[PDB]
């Protein structure tokens, strides 16, 4: 909903926060101290929920800046994925794919709204076969 | 901040008030690491404070490049291969002389195909015309 | 002849409307419009579309600089926010609540009395220097403030300026909006402002909850961290590496790297089956497309990404 | 469709590029707005040296208010020139290089 990307640092130990354009970068988290080793990462409302190799545990942090993330389940493994399940979590849309597989023979493939004269999606092909000249239909690669 | 210990007991109790061992580096407000990682080639730093400004110390057993940017094993020197970015591995190696061969090798009569010198009297025509099987071969036995 | 300009110039036909002030008197692109950007093209104040590969490459290719706003982070451009105040031992800055409170904030100490370098927090300059608005104490002395709305002048540190603090970082869960008026938020559909500045999602969906790997097998619990349910433990010396989930099927999709599989099953359990069995020997992670029901993941051994059905 | 030397060559180094077809395509919808912006700049180089001569008229005929109105409008029209100066050639080298990568291997 904001348009931002949030992603994590397991060498320079960082949360850090970019546009969907890469301008206007902010840090959330940094320091060995704080985020020793994130791997994966998720946020609902305020809050961004990563999982670190070397506390072993989810951690729950201010998506804009945390001076100390708090602890959520402590592991005595490495936690390796997390994600928060909720309604908001997936906004709703209409997929041009949903107009009879958007004419593509095999595999019709999203893409930027903007995209194919504004159309927002690609006709993709499988393995076995490849992509003809109307880009609609698939003939089998030779 | 890497968790050795597959348990988290190394990383316990690093706070940033502190300092590092005797035998560490210190980043700036980052990690302490191992002096292994300064000069290693690549920023283990936050802000490259690990690898600032300084210099190889490139071994005999080791050729230098150039750009003097990194040193390559003594037997990537001169292979045929770019293994240097500015190609300094390279430069300077020795050629044949012009339509001849290495004070090494044997040369085929026929063709002028330079061969391994031990392809002369080994009992195998290795050349064209059997240049390297003259009848001035001492047979062995 | 030709476009004749606001004030009489044969303008070329392509000079108008090219995103550019080509007219004397700034008037040869007021009747027109121009198209929006592709995807593959980022926006400026001309109206103009640049090349994606442009933006923060450090080259002012649109007047704004805008396609270079802040390409960096923690660094020496600071210009404070409001209601802050920049200790100078390091690049950094601190609410005057916290700024001579009687309790270090900058971690150097430099918020606070430093007798071995003369530093106290002074009220003296306020005397002299005549704060329009209000005054606080820094190590410096007496420094002059206003309320949130306006900033210090740079000019005279006397003034104080009109301010946009939808810059302050931490200002919404959004944006902020009702503008004109100093600063809140606003929330979109399907959030209410629970306080002012938090967007809390509605009552109308159900319970907000946080599924994860602990490292072996697969967690369900709430925000709160008051429950904790396994939703399926890993089979034959398993792993589960990446998580994610399809809301509307309600189905939860992970990736085991030990057992080179991709398994889904259903939130509440039951209806476990296996998704990819081949060419997938280690899925790194996942993530499914809900609008068109696809399922997007990253493979390591053979490095790609790809695409399949749910 | 193409006139300025610059693009020719570049259109001719695209054709022996990585290039697929959709990216040729949309390669020569930018060469013309490329194009576009060479002959402004053109056209303004041109405008220059004819205003900088207007400039240099006046000044010997040493009229203050001449002097001053033909300077406003100079030092302006050379932020004009040297403005596209560099709207040229960052184009030309982000055309440029993509295409020595495309042809690099
Ligand atoms: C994308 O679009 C889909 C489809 O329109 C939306 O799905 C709807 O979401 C709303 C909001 O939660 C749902 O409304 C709720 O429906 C409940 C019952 O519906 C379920 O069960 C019936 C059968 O009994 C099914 O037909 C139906 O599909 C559902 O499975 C009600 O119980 C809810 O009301 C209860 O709570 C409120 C307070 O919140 C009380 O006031 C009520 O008294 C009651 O106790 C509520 O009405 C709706 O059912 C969903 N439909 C479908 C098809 O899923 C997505 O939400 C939407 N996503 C977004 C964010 O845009
Ligand atoms: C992969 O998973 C699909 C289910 O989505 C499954 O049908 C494939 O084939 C099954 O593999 C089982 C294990 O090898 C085998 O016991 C079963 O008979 C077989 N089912 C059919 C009818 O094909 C799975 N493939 C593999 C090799 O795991
Ligand atoms: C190694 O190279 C460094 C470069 O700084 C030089 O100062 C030093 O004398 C060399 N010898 C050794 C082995 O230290
Ligand atoms: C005073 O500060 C303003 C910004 O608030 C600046 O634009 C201006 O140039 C400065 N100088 C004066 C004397 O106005
Ligand atoms: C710095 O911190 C290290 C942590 O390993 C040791 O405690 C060391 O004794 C400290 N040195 C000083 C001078 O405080
Ligand atoms: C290669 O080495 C020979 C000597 O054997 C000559 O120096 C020759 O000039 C060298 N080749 C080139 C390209 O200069
Ligand atoms: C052949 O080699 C053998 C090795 O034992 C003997 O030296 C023999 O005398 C050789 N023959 C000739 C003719 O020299
Ligand atoms: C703006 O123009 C672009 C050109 O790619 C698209 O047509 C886009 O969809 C347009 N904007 C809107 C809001 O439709
Ligand atoms: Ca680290
Ligand atoms: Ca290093
Ligand atoms: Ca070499
Ligand atoms: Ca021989
Ligand atoms: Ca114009
Ligand atoms: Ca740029
Ligand atoms: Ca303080």
């Amino acid at each position: 909903v904001s348009k931002r990307v949030y992603w994590v640092d397991s060498r320079y130990d960082y949360i850090e926060t970019v546009t969907y354009d890469g301008i206007q970068r902010k840090t959330v988290a940094r320091g060995g101290s704080l985020v020793p080793h994130p791997f994966g990462i998720s946020l609902f409302e305020e809050h961004v929920f990563f999982t670190d190799w070397t506390k072993m545990a989810v951690m729950k942090a201010s998506k804009f800046t945390e001076t100390n993330p708090q602890v959520y389940h402590q592991s005595s493994l490495r936690p390796h994925g997390v994600t928060v399940y909720h309604a908001l979590r997936q906004p709703n849309a209409t997929n041009p794919c949903g107009s009879n597989n958007g004419g593509c023979a095999q595999v019709c493939v999203l893409s930027h709204r903007t995209d194919n004269g504004g159309l927002g999606y690609r006709c993709k092909c499988e393995f076995g076969f490849e992509l003809d000249d109307d880009e609609h239909r698939c003939v089998a690669v030779k | 901040t890497d968790n050795d210990c597959s348990d988290g007991s190394d990383e316990k109790n690093c706070q940033a008030s502190g300092t590092c061992q005797p035998t560490q580096f210190r980043c700036p407000d980052h990690r302490c690491i191992s002096p292994l990682y300064v000069c290693d080639g690549d920023k283990d730093c936050a802000d490259g404070s690990d690898e600032a400004g300084c210099v190889l110390n490139c071994t005999s057993a080791q050729f230098k490049c150039a750009d003097g940017s990194s040193c390559i094993n003594s037997r990537y020197r001169c292979d045929g291969v770019y293994d240097c970015r500015d190609n300094s591995d390279e430069a300077g190696c020795p050629t044949r002389p012009p339509g001849m061969c290495h004070l090494d090798e044997f040369q085929c009569q026929g063709d002028g195909t330079c061969i391994p010198n031990t392809w002369e009297c080994d009992g195998h025509p290795d050349c064209i015309h059997g240049s390297d099987e003259h009848t001035g071969c001492v047979p062995k036995t | 002849k030709e476009f004749e300009c606001g004030s009489g110039e044969c303008i070329l036909r392509a000079y108008v409307c090219d995103h550019d002030n080509d007219c004397e008197d700034n008037s040869d692109e007021r009747n027109c419009n121009y198209d929006t950007c592709g995807g593959h093209q980022f926006t400026c104040s001309n109206g103009q579309c640049i090349n994606q590969n442009w933006v923060c490459d450090g080259d002012d290719d649109c007047q704004d600089s805008g396609d270079e706003d802040g390409c960096e982070s923690n660094q020496s451009h600071h210009r404070c926010y409001p209601r802050e105040w920049a200790c100078p031992g390091s690049g950094r800055c601190i609410s005057i609540d916290k700024v001579c409170d009687g309790v270090p904030d900058c971690p150097e100490g430099d918020d606070e009395n430093n007798v071995t370098s003369g530093r106290t927090c002074g009220m003296g300059v306020c005397s002299v220097l005549n704060c329009e608005y209000q005054c606080h104490q820094t190590p410096f002395g007496g420094e002059c403030f206003c309320p949130p709305g306006h900033i210090i002048n740079s000019n005279d540190s006397r003034t104080c300026i009109d301010f946009d603090d939808c810059q302050i970082w931490g200002i919404c869960d959004q944006k902020c909006e009702n503008r004109q008026g100093r600063h809140q938020c606003l929330c979109e559909e399907g959030y209410i402002l629970e306080r002012g500045q938090h967007c809390k999602s509605s009552d109308s969906f159900s319970a907000a909850s946080v599924i994860f790997s602990n490292g072996r097998d697969l967690l369900v619990g709430d925000l709160h961290g008051r429950n904790f349910r396994i939703l399926a433990e890993s089979k034959n010396r398993g792993m589960v590496m990446g998580v994610d989930f399809h809301y509307q099927k309600h189905r939860v999709f992970w990736t085991d790297p030990m057992q080179e599989k991709v398994f889904s099953t259903d939130i509440n359990g039951l209806n476990t089956q296996e998704i990819l069995n081949v060419s997938v020997d280690t899925p790194e992670n996942l993530a499914v497309d809900w609008i068109n029901n696809k399922l997007y993941l990253v493979e390591t051994k053979v490095n790609r990404i790809d695409v399949v059905n749910l | 469709e193409f006139e300025e030397p610059r693009v020719i060559d570049l259109w001719d180094l695209a054709q022996s590029a990585n290039f697929t077809e959709k990216e040729l395509e949309s390669f020569r919808e930018e060469l013309k707005h490329f194009e576009a912006k060479i002959e402004k700049h053109n056209h303004y180089q041109k405008q220059l040296e004819i205003s900088h001569q207007k400039l240099k008229h006046v000044e010997s005929i040493g009229d203050p208010e001449h002097i001053s109105r033909n300077k406003e409008k100079y030092v302006l029209l050379e932020e004009k020139t040297k403005e596209l100066g560099y709207k040229v050639k960052k184009h030309l080298q982000d055309l440029s290089s993509r295409v020595s990568r495309a042809r690099h291997n």
